[PDB]
């Protein structure tokens, strides 16, 4: 026997909310400190008003204490490369990533390349320059990001602004490890001109035994959850992948996971996008038509106090799926107004009162032919009582009787309304109505 | 309820269980999340970088990180050197505008190719 | 391409923290009712006007939304939203069966992307331009049955545009006058306070073109009739003085972030401040005197942002959405608070709860000024959501 | 044509697979790549010759204990890609493109169990097929359409697990649990109808869906002709070869001797037997057979993997043929065989999860 | 016995007379299999496919499962990573159906003809279910065990082998083969034999059809029989499917005074004013110049039954008369055959101030005390036999229910009722119908409206909806419980109608014997309809019946009667919203309902 | 008899408690253990 079946039912919940925890941490759905049960985070009461005219003056003041960086032109002089030749730099300028930019764009401009020495010996030295145009303003610049500098013999980046457009350099000599392709490098200078215990259940007959630690940080979302009932509330709330119990261990508590056994609201798109063929699912290129509900969870919560004890939904809309009855295909939306996929008429039935005529033995074509089409007709519109039927012949000789005459039935057809007024169905009078729309 | 409700069709299909298995191997071997990054953190790795020469003796050290998601390269001290050769950043102060590139399920932009704007 | 196997994925994904959100909405919200239309709306405004009924515990609300029809005829909708106007209103909590009604339904020609009303009188809404021209519409005369033969017949159209815009604000101060953005790179001034000829056509009255790129948004000052900021996608948004007999030279020359700007708002109970959001995935707000100086921006989204919000019941409370699926509410009165790092990790200390309960760019939101908070979202998954924070964080 | 083999296969999930199917729209030159099916996994393979089998990527539908039955080729006309239909017991039809490793399309519908397909040897776009409960669907893959149903009580009665065309693809012969044997004519002219309508069909070009009929009435039907359970049909000309657990393979046509295979109307239900073969141990249900394309020479497995191989001509059925092959290591039962485009290859399916190749010597 | 060996030598007498049949029939369809595939197999030639790439894994593959594939013999075990194909929402089990909205009665021929698939694992341990099963019926199977079947002349060898001593003879060929079992069809087949023909596709009397060519004069009621024995008076549709036909024809009276035939000239072609054939019709109240041919003398035969009065319109009718010749040619029928009674009655005294109040009150004291103790209720099954009017014979009597209009009692008969009286949307218990669980019939309620706009849909008057068809809309979808359900798209108010659970109507034993598989297939639709029919839903009905059962459901299913037919309603319970599965009790036997039906969806809340 | 007997078908015929470590032991099974704790978490 193996329990790799255990693990592949609780490795589902697992990495998922396991990846969840980098994409709720790089974006949160919600602030955790936001919450009701974690609401010991956000020590910052609201109880100021904060008039609009005190952050311009601080503001201001700051801007009068800032303005730290300063500049004027930046140089460069060139000393040489050192391997275990000309030389080619370039000058970038970034902007930011724009809408119809996929990432920030980069812009080189050519400057005036140059001699290098090709890896000069100790004591060799005994020229090369290359300065920079003031080109910085404010209006120009404003849309750029920090500017690089390209270096190629073999090629190396590096940037000159700070995070804060402050100058991250200085006038003195560089030692560069160059990245090829102790080591390559090249030499130039610069210029300016409490324990809790974890269980898993399921098959409880055997399992395999867990420890916990780091207690108030979830294993899951690594959440730290200051306090005890807020930790196990949090696990109910964002993990229904589980089903925890409280137990009071000995040296202190104890919570007991097992696999959700309904875990429902899987899907809650659009519903008509769940079967569809990959490719036209989840397109969204344009808008998609779902049928309209309505869903409600919160209305008024009764916000309790954090209580240890307590450990030990209203919808109105169509929602789920709909399907063909006859077929057990998926229904559109769109569709959804007028089919309704059932009426008095089947098809089957309409050939099978033609096959069960006809195949009897003691009679003829000559007369299953009328037997045929009035079954076909009263059945076609669904008569139930007499005085529906007396117009049934009528509404039978309606819709046949250009048909009738250039087939010449008359004769045969008669002996419909013979057995009509046999059962006293079709009055006197009625009989002869059924002959002139005949011809 | 009962006893025997039908579990819904989960809309996490068993692909997409493969994707989170294969991500969870390589960064438990590229990162170590569990061990290296205590779970809510990821490290970054410096390498040897250029070393410039100020007025005084000491030289102003210049480190980037292996990851190199967000974060810019920023020159520091001489003390830097054997002291930042490892450093964790948890991810919730890595940038919050260019820290996607270390994974794009991490986030990603659903419409993609807008036809609209 | 790689992209429609992540794409996938991510969808998976994203149904995962929709399902975890909505678990934990009752701990996190005192109002969650979320609702699906038929299609998509692009434009979320509440109406000012709130009928308040006796006895019952829920009070009647409107709310303007606009139906993108992607294969029949697109409508222009007006969608009334009951809520829980008691303190003690806990099926739900109040009428079981009309808490969504689509009452006021009426043909337009095109989709709607950025609907909004009018101040001195909301029975009057410009359905923005998905065409050349801005289209006018008073739902009063409108039929609520949509009527299939055609358009609605606008009662005003306006000239002006060439392309598609997505910015729209009516003039606070002056009746009958209107600003919207365009891709051809103009704003275009409107006098509807008087249309007494014929021909139900009113030109631009003064063409407005100071950027060297997408104009996507402009907007009026509240305590100001002739002041009015207008924002461009060439990372530069300009204030516009009229009266001043020229097209190009703003009465302010100022920059806007370092990428694309898309919105611009301003708060109703000042003189001086201005906010916008932008494409940079940053919300920063400005001055109207301390124009070059920089106060402070906002980083909490991490996708662009085109929408902008200055919640009218306070003066220190902002909200913006955007693309990242996410809605942010902004408290000033908090900037640059010292917090502890367990604060400071969830997010900074001005940004208040990061609304979550979307599967789709919201599209457009806004705060009825009537209850004290109180704001719809809505999303091209045409999912229709109004959302309240819990009291804890604002006590 | 004597067959002689070494070699075998065996799939290391052990259930029982369910059928295999050659890609005989290769063209000339092309690797010998057919289909197998069973346990939840389509896998593909490749043969070249001298025993060597070549495994493909196998398509596993993992999220839940779904059982394979079905495979069945086709070409797509628009891009010419070789596309495969794969349905199981979960009542769901699946189509993977091998080419770029992924499926394209599925299919929901069937109430019931899905037993083997068949596509149409006209149009590479029709696909028909089985079900456990009593109905036959037919669709249109290029337009993703469902299609008219023979699936009313005046059909089968029974679950429903053999169908196929004839060689001009004109009517199709079916049998079931019933004992039933029924005819449907997709030369009459209401399907080629529905056919051209399921082809101009789009979703988005009409808010009306695809209006499909229900086909209830067959043009035949008939039981006596085997006692058992009959559980697979094949076309020989105007005949038809089907098999039954009375350990005979039959032959018999509608109406009679002189009767016209096109003018038989429904009405009648005169049956003519002009065929039988013999064998041993046909107990267990499910033992299919197939023939090669030419329609010369057939096969049918056995329970202990005994290959009955018989060469078809004009001669007569008593004395037709003799010839037995069996492999000392084959015990396993055996439910569905399979050739290639011409008769050098001959690939059969068994229980124990094993694939057995016999080469033709010719 | 050697009856079958007789049989089998003479079928192989035939199959050699029958060897050069098959070797040409065999040539002659080898030839259309090689002229068939060699177009097949050029139409492959004649376009390229893309062949398929060679085995490659993508990087996911460390984190996917990977497969390896053995061989037997000395093959390397090649191995290849799977591919996750993404999944789809599978639909619950359903089995196919024929959608009608009526009932469709089913021959209840002991036959199985199937033997349903079992488990195949329980069998082993006990195998015992399929002998209970086939001992129902009897313990036999389709086909049996006989292992024989030859053709026509085979079969009759076989009795050749004793037929010198026959019915012994037949009795052993009948024992040879299963096909005919008795030696008595023998003499039937025999007498068709040496007629060398058969009844025939046609009335026997050597007329193909009466209006066909072969237009021979037959009397009235041969002219008819074939007509009136397939004519269903119930469901008023040739060849009913729910209905037996055996019954009385149609001898019944006729209100004869509605053909007056009022005096008037009917031109120079009129039996009438003509002196000599004026006063000979009025004593019946020169010989034609044309001889009427059959085909006239036949129609009227059936004609002067129907009109006996006037003349003008019987000429009108048949083409091969005149009625200048009518006179002629009445004379003569009345020399050659004879009149008819028309029988008819007049009753004068009747009274209906209170006399509607009486037998109302008469007929509830049966109702209640007279048919509460029965413990059963009879299928509707109307009396036409004169042998106790209103008597204790009657099977409208004996099954207590009401002589109505489709009874052949009397016009006047006690045992029937006037309908609903109350116009209050006939559902309240005002309304007799309601009263009488049974939906109002339209002829008769005049009151309610059911006859009243027969074109609409949406009549006031409740408790007629079955009669009008008007079901509501109805949507299937999965439903959470178990299996599919029924969904309604529009909200439903108390007691609104919800369609019927149509399926078909069959005797109690074969709906018994159904059920011994519907137990063990554990998907049963058989709850009882009445003392002799049970619904069968699983081969025809509607949505209906995915509609489950819970402890708290929904809706409710009283069983209730519709013009003299008993139809299964569903009715709801409570007022249901849109979007919400239907469920309504079953009224199902606790110990069997909580093996079956057992799955609860809501639990103790409170 | 022979042919009413029921189709059948077919024939007849690391162990010691683990800390959250032991969550690290399940999301990557394979492919190095990332921790020694994995090694005692199987
Ligand atoms: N509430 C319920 N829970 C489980 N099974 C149910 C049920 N209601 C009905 N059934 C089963 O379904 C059959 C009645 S017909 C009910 C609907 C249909 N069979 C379906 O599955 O869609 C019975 O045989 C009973 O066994």
């Amino acid at each position: 026997a193996d329990h790799e079946l255990f693990l592949q039912a609780f490795e589902k919940p697992t990495q998922i909310y396991r990846f969840l925890r980098t994409r709720n941490l790089i974006a949160p759905i919600f602030l955790h400190r936001t919450l009701t049960y974690m609401s010991h985070r956000n020590s910052r009461t609201n109880i100021k008003r904060k008039t609009f005219k005190v952050d311009d003056m601080l503001s201001k003041v700051e801007k009068m204490k800032g303005e730290q960086e300063s500049h004027s032109h930046l140089q460069l002089t060139f000393t040489g490369f050192f391997h275990k030749v000309t030389l080619e730099v370039l000058l970038v300028k970034v902007c930011h990533k724009k809408r119809k930019d996929v990432s920030c764009p980069i812009r080189q401009v050519p400057t005036g390349k140059k001699q290098v020495p090709l890896n000069p010996d100790l004591n060799q030295t005994k020229p090369s320059l290359a300065v920079s145009s003031n080109e910085f303003e404010p209006s120009n610049s404003h849309m750029v990001k920090s500017y690089s500098l390209l270096f190629r013999v073999f090629v190396a980046q590096m940037t000159v602004f700070d995070k804060n457009r402050r100058l991250q350099l200085l006038d003195g000599e560089y030692e560069v490890a160059m990245q090829e392709m102790q080591g390559p490098t090249l030499q130039f200078t610069l210029r300016w001109t409490l324990r809790i215990f974890y269980q898993f259940l399921y098959n409880n007959n055997t399992r395999q035994q867990t420890e916990a630690r780091d207690d108030l940080h979830c294993p899951w979302c690594t959440l730290n959850c200051r306090k005890l009932y807020s930790l196990l509330k949090h696990l109910k709330l964002c993990h229904s992948r589980f089903i925890f119990n409280y137990v009071y261990h000995p040296k202190g508590a104890r919570i007991d996971v097992s696999i959700n056994e309904c875990y429902d609201g899987s899907y809650a798109g659009n519903p008509q996008d769940i079967h569809r063929q990959p490719g036209f699912a989840f397109s969204r290129n344009g808008p998609v038509k779902r049928t309209p509900i309505t869903h409600i969870l919160v209305c008024r919560p009764k916000r309790t106090k954090a209580s240890m004890s307590e450990f030990l939904t209203y919808s109105s809309g169509h929602n789920r799926l709909y399907f063909h009855s006859d077929t057990c295909l998926p229904l559109r939306p769109q569709e959804m107004e007028v089919d309704s996929e059932d009426e008095k008429d089947p098809e089957w039935l309409r050939e099978k009162t033609i096959t069960q005529i006809e195949e009897f033995s003691d009679v003829n074509e000559g007369e299953k032919e009328v037997m045929k089409l009035w079954n076909l007709h009263v059945m076609k519109h669904g008569f139930i009582a007499d005085n529906q039927m007396n117009h049934a012949c009528m509404l039978f000789v309606e819709n046949y009787g250009q048909k009738i005459i250039k087939k010449n039935l008359c004769r045969n057809f008669m002996l419909h309304l013979v057995s009509m007024h046999d059962f006293n169905l079709i009055s006197i009078m009625s009989i002869d109505k059924a002959v002139t729309k005949l011809r | 309820r009962r006893r025997s409700l039908p579990r819904p069709h989960d809309f996490f299909d068993a692909q997409t269980l493969d994707a989170i298995r294969h991500r969870a191997i390589c960064f438990n071997l590229s990162a170590h999340i569990e061990s290296l990054g205590k779970g809510h953190s990821v490290v970054f790795h410096s390498t040897v970088i250029a070393k410039r020469k100020e007025d005084s003796g000491k030289i102003k050290l210049l480190l980037h990180w292996m990851p190199e998601d967000i974060l810019p390269d920023v020159w520091v001290n001489e003390s830097e050197r054997h002291q930042l050769k490892t450093k964790v950043v948890h991810l919730s102060k890595l940038p919050k505008d260019t820290a996607l590139l270390l994974d794009p399920n991490i986030y990603r932009t659903m419409p993609q190719k807008r036809l609209k704007r | 391409k790689e992209a429609a196997f992540d794409d996938a994925v991510e969808e998976r994904v994203i149904n995962e923290e929709y399902k975890i959100w909505k678990k934990n909405t009752p701990f996190l919200y005192d109002l969650v009712m979320t609702h699906a239309l038929e299609w998509p709306s692009l434009t979320a405004q509440w109406l000012p006007d709130v009928t308040r009924p006796e006895g019952k515990d829920f009070s009647i609300h409107r709310l303007v939304l606009g139906t993108h029809t992607s294969d029949e005829q697109n409508h222009l909708v007006i969608a009334s939203v009951q809520l829980p106007n008691d303190d003690a209103q806990f099926g739900g909590f109040g009428s079981v069966s009309g808490k969504i009604e689509i009452e006021i339904k009426i043909n337009h020609e095109g989709e709607v992307n950025r609907a909004r009303y009018m101040p001195q009188n909301p029975c009057i809404i410009a359905t923005k331009t998905p065409s050349s021209d801005v289209l006018v519409f008073d739902y009063t005369k409108h039929p609520s049955k949509p009527d299939p033969s055609g358009e609605c017949n606008p009662d005003l159209r306006l000239r002006g545009h060439q392309k598609e815009g997505y910015g729209l604000s009516w003039n606070p101060n002056l009746s009958g006058h209107l600003l919207s953005a365009s891709d051809d790179h103009t704003i275009c001034l409107w006098d509807i306070s008087a249309v007494p000829k014929e021909g139900k056509v009113v030109d631009a009255k003064t063409i407005f073109t100071g950027h060297t790129a997408v104009v996507e948004d402009v907007s009026w000052h509240l305590l100001h009739e002739s002041l009015f900021g207008s924002v461009a996608d060439d990372q530069k948004l300009m204030i516009w003085d009229t009266r001043s007999n020229n097209t190009s030279k703003p009465s302010h020359s100022v920059d806007a972030h370092t990428a694309e700007v898309n919105c611009l708002s301003f708060n109703p109970y000042s003189e001086f401040i201005l906010a916008t959001g932008s494409a940079d995935k940053t919300v920063a707000l400005w001055d109207l005197r301390n124009l070059k100086l920089k106060l402070h921006s906002f980083e909490s989204h991490k996708d662009e942002i085109f929408q902008v919000q200055w919640s009218p019941h306070n003066e220190t409370i902002l909200a913006s959405s955007g693309t990242d699926r996410r809605l942010n509410v902004w408290d000033l009165s908090k900037i640059g608070e010292e917090q502890s790092p367990e604060d400071a990790e969830d997010g900074p200390p001005e940004l208040l709860f990061i609304h979550g309960g979307h599967t789709a760019k919201i599209s457009d939101f806004s705060w009825n000024p009537n209850e004290p908070w109180v704001i719809c979202s809505v999303s091209e998954d045409n999912i229709m959501q109004v959302w309240q924070m819990a009291e804890n964080i604002y006590n | 044509y004597s067959f002689k083999c070494v070699n075998s296969l065996k799939e290391d999930h052990n259930q029982p697979l369910f059928g295999v199917q050659f890609n005989w729209h290769s063209k000339e030159g092309d690797p010998l790549v057919f289909a197998t099916v069973g346990s939840n996994r389509v896998t593909l393979y490749e043969c070249h010759s001298q025993g060597e089998i070549r495994l493909l990527q196998s398509y596993v539908d993992a999220d839940a204990d779904e059982n394979f039955y079905t495979c069945a080729w086709t070409y797509d006309s628009n891009t010419s890609h070789p596309l495969l239909a794969v349905a199981g017991s979960r009542g769901i039809i699946r189509i993977i493109n091998p080419i770029t490793m992924q499926c394209i399309k599925h299919y929901v519908g069937h109430g019931n169990a899905i037993n083997e397909l068949k596509f149409h040897p006209r149009d590479p776009n029709l696909l028909l097929s089985v079900s456990k409960d009593h109905a036959l669907r037919l669709w249109n893959i290029q337009t993703d359409t469902l299609v008219a149903i023979f699936g009313g009580v005046e059909g089968h009665r029974d679950e429903v697990l053999s169908a196929d065309y004839d060689l001009l693809g004109e009517k199709i012969m079916s049998c079931g649990m019933d004992h039933s044997l029924k005819l449907w004519r997709i030369n009459s002219k209401r399907m080629m109808n529905a056919i051209k309508e399921s082809y101009d069909y789009n979703p988005n070009k009409t808010n009306r869906p695809f209006i499909s009929q229900k086909i209830h009435f067959p043009d035949f039907s008939t039981r006596d002709i085997h006692r058992n359970y009959v559980d697979c049909v094949r076309w020989l000309g105007d005949l038809i070869l089907s098999k039954s657990c009375e350990n005979a393979i039959v032959c018999w046509k509608p109406g009679k001797m002189e009767d016209d295979i096109d003018k038989i109307k429904p009405s009648e239900s005169n049956v003519t037997i002009l065929g039988r073969f013999d064998y041993s141990q046909c107990d267990i249900w499910y033992m299919r057979f197939s023939m090669d394309f030419w329609q010369k020479m057939l096969a049918l497995g056995n329970q202990v993997g005994k290959l009955y191989v018989w060469d078809l001509e004009v001669e007569d059925p008593h004395k037709a043929k003799c010839t037995t092959l069996t492999h000392h290591k084959c015990g396993a039962a055996i439910r569905q065989t399979s050739f290639s485009r011409d008769s050098s290859i001959l690939i059969a399916v068994c229980d124990d999860a094993s694939i057995w190749r016999w080469d033709r010597l010719r | 016995k050697r009856v079958k060996s007789e049989y089998m030598r003479l079928r192989q007498l035939k199959r050699f007379r029958r060897a050069d049949e098959v070797k040409s029939m065999f040539s002659s369809n080898r030839q259309k299999i090689l002229e068939r595939t060699e177009i097949l197999n050029q139409e492959w030639k004649q376009r390229r496919i893309q062949p398929v790439h060679i085995l490659t894994s993508v990087s996911s593959l460390r984190g996917t499962r990977e497969c390896s594939v053995t061989s037997d013999l000395d093959f390397p075990t090649q191995v290849i990573p799977l591919k996750t194909l993404n999944a789809v929402a599978s639909v619950p089990i359903m089995y196919s159906w024929s959608p009608l909205q009526q009932n469709f009665m089913v021959e209840d021929e002991t036959v199985l003809h199937n033997i349903p698939y079992m488990g195949d694992e329980v069998l082993d341990q006990d195998g015992t279910f399929i002998e209970e099963l086939i001992k129902n019926y009897d313990g036999k199977v389709h086909g049996d065990r006989e292992c024989g079947f030859i053709n026509d002349e085979i079969f009759v060898e076989l009795v050749n082998a004793l037929g010198q001593y026959s019915d012994k003879i037949f009795e052993a060929i009948s024992s040879m083969f299963p096909d005919k079992g008795t030696a008595e069809e023998l003499k039937e087949k025999y007498k068709e034999l040496t007629e060398q023909q058969l009844p025939g596709a046609l009335p026997p009397e050597c007329t193909p059809n009466i209006d066909g060519p072969n237009a021979k004069s037959v009397q009235r009621e041969q002219s008819l029989h074939s007509f009136h024995t397939l004519f269903c008076r119930r469901c008023f549709k040739y060849d009913c499917f729910l209905h037996p036909f055996h019954a009385t024809p149609n001898t019944y009276k006729r209100k004869n005074t509605e053909t007056a035939l009022d005096n008037k000239p009917c031109g120079p072609q009129c039996y009438q004013h003509l002196e000599g054939a004026k006063e000979f019709a009025a004593a019946l109240t020169p010989p034609e110049n044309v001889e009427w041919s059959g085909a006239e003398a036949s129609m009227f035969r059936v004609l002067i039954g129907t009109y006996y009065d006037n003349f003008c319109a019987i000429a009108r009718l048949i083409g091969t008369k005149t009625c200048r010749q009518v006179y002629e040619f009445r004379v003569k029928e009345s020399s050659i055959i004879a009149p008819a009674p028309a029988e008819d009655v007049d009753t004068p005294p009747r009274k209906k101030k209170r006399k509607h109040r009486l037998w109302a009150a008469h007929c509830r004291k049966i109702q209640l005390k007279k048919d509460g103790s029965s413990n059963h209720v009879y299928n509707y099954q109307p009396c036409d036999h004169p042998r106790q009017p209103c008597d204790s014979s009657c099977p409208c009597v004996i099954a207590q229910n009401f002589c109505e209009k489709f009874c052949q009692c009397s016009s006047e008969c006690q045992n029937r009722f006037p309908g609903c009286r109350c116009k209050a949307q006939c559902n309240t218990k005002q309304c007799p119908c309601y009263l009488a669980v049974r939906e109002c019939d339209p002829d008769l309620c005049l009151t309610c409206g059911a006859a009243d706009h027969w074109d609409s849909k949406n009549v006031s008057c409740k408790n007629c909806s079955i009669q009008r068809g008007s079901k509501k809309h109805l949507l299937l979808a999965p439903s959470d419980v178990a299996g599919w359900g029924i969904f309604i798209k529009d909200p439903v108010q108390k007691n609104e109608f919800i369609s019927e659970y149509c399926g078909e109507i069959i005797s109690q034993d074969e709906a018994d014997r159904r059920g011994k598989v519907y137990d063990k297939y554990m998907c049963s639709f058989l709850f009882n309809l009445n003392n002799d029919f049970v619904v069968d839903a699983t081969r025809k009905g509607n949505k209906i019946r995915f509609a489950n059962h819970s402890v708290n459901p929904n809706c409710y299913a009283k069983v209730m009667m519709v013009n003299g037919d008993h139809r299964i309603g569903i009715f709801a319970k409570r007022a249901i919203q849109t979007g919400e599965e239907l469920f309504f009790d079953y009224r199902y036997s606790q110990a069997d309902a909580l093996k079956y039906v057992g799955i609860e969806r809501e639990m103790e809340i409170p | 008899r022979p042919r009413l007997q029921a189709q059948r078908k077919f024939a007849q015929s690391p162990p010691p408690a683990t800390q959250i470590s032991d969550l690290s032991k399940r999301k990557p099974k394979t492919e190095d253990f990332l921790t020694f704790l994995c090694l005692r978490g199987s």
